[PDB]
RNA sequence: ACGAGACUCUGGCAUGCUAACUAGUUACGCGACCCCCGAGCGGUCGGCGUCCCCCAACUUCUUAGAGGGACAAGUGGCGUUCAGCCACCCGAGAUUGAGCAAUAACAGGUCUGUGAUGCCCUUAGAUGUCCGGGGCUGCACGCGCGCUACACUGACUGGCUCAGCGUGUGCCUACCCUACGCCGGCAGGCGCGGGUAACCCGUUGAACCCCAUUCGUGAUGGGGAUCGGGGAUUGCAAUUAUUCCCCAUGAACGAGGAAUUCCCAGUAAGUGCGGGUCAUAAGCUUGCGUUGAUUAAGUCCCUGCCCUUUGUACACACCGCCCGU
């Protein structure tokens, strides 16, 4: 299933040239669930992810 | 403050085997005046005056002249 | 970046050595105040330094700063330092003793004071660290 | 006063169905303007172009190629035929033909590249709602772009049916087809 | 202490100051035209007075002088609560763009810029210096900087409507910028005036752009290479076509392999206009405007350059040193 998620943290820059976004993710269902996501392109804090997979996980830095 | 402050001079010299050459600058001393130096002074010198005696006032005096 | 340079920061901390009673929070009257004082051969220059007088004196009317220091906050701070409560600190009616240092007294004829109380010394002995 | 796009489209009856892409689409009250030129700022600052009506967005993003760089009352007036040929066939506000466009060609999921200059190895990641509006309206106007030439068609009429076909949901879009196959990489890659 | 910053020029703000017939505005008179259904304290006027005997005021717009203005100053966060960073209010502006730029070096370029210059060589059958004619451009082929295109977001034919930076009659020195009238279809030719210049060209009627017309996916009315025949200008001289104009001819080219360049806001790109060269003269360069974006507010993956630690049998410094046939 689709889900939603609201960014709360912006952790880092990760990737080879620093592409990707580290940030913390809280779902919108369950507001105690937080992962931590990989995003790409320009993000900030409060911006809503839509994790079509909601499963994985990234290695954080 | 180069242009103002910096005096510069080139010459050659044709001496027995070739051409010498001769370079010469000199900084010029600030004067009030404009005789002998730059009227103005350097950019980032800030001259900050020594404040004058105060004499501490003790009790309320009023005079009249 | 908007770091000042030293230049700025050493006019900035002689300004307010030397005319502390007339400057302020405001900047304008500052900058006003250091034309008058000083001699700053650019607009820019005097702004900076002004501003950065301004931020200076509100970081002291906060609390002391590690670098100027002013002879009325000198004096103030003396009237500070000579505090001096009521009573004396080390004034006990009872001081507790362990029994070698009621011996190490007594071995200097004073074993004669009524404010000692011998205190049981503890039973174990185990004061170091457990190495590994 | 109300305010209409072109002084016939009106803004209070469309709405946005994604929560997400809500905060990055503007074409409600107070992004409503008559003309979609007002020479701002929007670059200036970074997330400022978030504020930027997205009709605006589209006919900045309709400049291509190099031979049409800075020409943008021929834009304005492409984007003002194309709403009347939407108008024209769906029947409905273009408005909210090119919100549904927008919404349905953005990718959710994208796949980073990790690439010795030959060969490339990738990793599933997400896409921020801004970059969603973003690349949705590069591929509509690609799409747009590319039907147009080397045929007797006006521009008009192929970004018209680009937007509803996008709008709709068809496969027969160029958009759809890019974010499809954005989308399988990315989910291979996971 | 030098470098960096500071500094100088430049771009944004001032209805506050100074003051202007080589800049204007407003107002008032005269005049031309339109509406006699509203004729008016009416509209349009880059049409004429209002300084010079007397017949208006004033710097908003134009010029350029003196000063002001912005300092991370105010607020909220994050920071050792420091140095400083992020966001926001107010505000013209919260990072405009250039110039100058240290200690030390390179066998970097320049003797073809110099009456800068040391040594060689030549000097009357000249390597001096003039004159005449050629060459520097010659074409089986490779490599760079560029211009024009491959079209319909186009081409063609009309109509409408907007800039800025600058130059202009020259010691020798011959060669300036051009308004207006007529002739020619055009390149041009005749007259007759202004300007040594905020005075004249000039209100620099620029091009893209805008509004209509024709064409209709056809190497086509896309593209304009290569050629034929005529006409005219600069020159003492145009052939190996100086340049320009007119008919005719109508090539490759349908977006470009490996590889590779530049760029973060009035920027990239599109589009014209000045200056340099210039008797004749821009596909180059150096500047100026006009239209005007996509993407990013990160990193050390590629490339390169700096630091710290570390190893060295290198010091002409890895293009090193060095071993054995
Ligand atoms: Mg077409
Ligand atoms: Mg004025
Ligand atoms: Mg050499
Ligand atoms: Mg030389
Ligand atoms: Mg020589
Ligand atoms: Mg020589
Ligand atoms: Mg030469
Ligand atoms: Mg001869
Ligand atoms: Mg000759
Ligand atoms: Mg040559
Ligand atoms: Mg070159
Ligand atoms: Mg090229
Ligand atoms: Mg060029
Ligand atoms: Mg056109
Ligand atoms: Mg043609
Ligand atoms: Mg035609
Ligand atoms: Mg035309
Ligand atoms: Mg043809
Ligand atoms: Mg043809
Ligand atoms: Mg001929
Ligand atoms: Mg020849
Ligand atoms: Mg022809
Ligand atoms: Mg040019
Ligand atoms: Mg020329
Ligand atoms: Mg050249
Ligand atoms: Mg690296
Ligand atoms: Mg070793
Ligand atoms: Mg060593």
């Amino acid at each position: 299933p689709i889900k939603l998620a609201r960014v709360t943290k912006v952790l880092g820059r990760t990737g080879s040239q620093g592409q990707c976004t580290q940030v913390r993710v809280e779902f919108m269902d369950d507001t105690s669930r937080s992962i931590i996501r990989n995003v790409k392109g320009p993000v900030r804090e409060g911006d809503v992810l839509t994790l079509l997979e909601s499963e994985r996980e990234a290695r954080r830095l | 403050p180069v242009n103002y402050y910096v005096d510069t001079a080139v010459r050659h010299v044709l001496l027995r085997q070739g051409v010498l050459g001769i370079k010469v600058k000199i900084m010029l001393p600030w004067d009030p005046t404009g005789k002998i130096g730059p009227k103005k002074p350097l950019p980032d010198h800030v001259s900050i005056v020594e404040p004058k005696d105060e004499i501490l006032p003790t009790t309320p005096i009023s005079e009249q002249k | 970046g908007r770091v000042r340079t030293k230049t700025v920061k050493k006019a900035a901390r002689v300004i307010i050595e030397k005319y502390y009673t007339r400057l302020g929070n405001d900047f304008h009257t500052n900058k006003r105040v250091c034309e008058e004082i000083a001699i700053i051969p650019s607009k820019k220059l005097r702004n900076k330094i002004a501003g950065y007088v301004t931020h200076l004196m509100k970081r002291i009317q906060r609390g002391p700063v590690r670098g100027i220091s002013i002879k009325l906050q000198e004096e103030e701070r003396e009237r500070r330092d000579n505090y001096v409560p009521e009573v004396s600190a080390l004034d006990q009616e009872i001081i507790e003793v362990d029994p070698d240092t009621k011996e190490m007294l007594k071995l200097l004829d004073f074993g004669s004071l009524s404010n000692l109380q011998v205190t049981q010394p503890t039973v174990g002995m185990n004061f170091k660290t457990p190495r590994g | 006063p109300d305010i209409k796009l072109f002084g016939k489209w009106s803004t209070d009856d469309v709405q946005i169905n994604d929560i997400s892409l809500q905060d990055y689409i503007a074409v409600k009250e107070k992004y409503a303007k008559y003309l979609p030129h007002s020479a701002g700022r929007y670059a200036a600052k970074r997330f400022r172009k978030a504020q930027c009506p997205i009709v605006e967005r589209l006919t900045n993003s309709m400049m291509m190629h190099g031979r049409n760089n800075g020409k943008k009352l021929m834009t304005v007036r492409i984007v003002k035929h194309a709403f009347e040929i939407i108008h024209l066939l769906t029947g409905e506000n273009p408005l909210q033909v090119l919100v549904n466009a927008i919404i349905n060609s953005g990718p959710r999921e994208d796949s980073t590249r990790i690439g010795r200059a030959g060969t490339v190895r990738r990793q599933a990641v997400d896409v921020s709602p801004l970059r969603r509006v973003n690349q949705a309206i590069w591929l509509l106007c690609t799409g747009a772009r590319e039907a147009a030439f080397r045929n007797i068609k006006t521009i008009a009429e192929c970004l018209a049916d680009e937007l509803i076909n996008a709008a709709k949901g068809s496969s027969n879009s160029y958009a759809i087809k890019k974010k499809d196959e954005l989308e399988r990489v990315a989910k291979s890659n996971r």
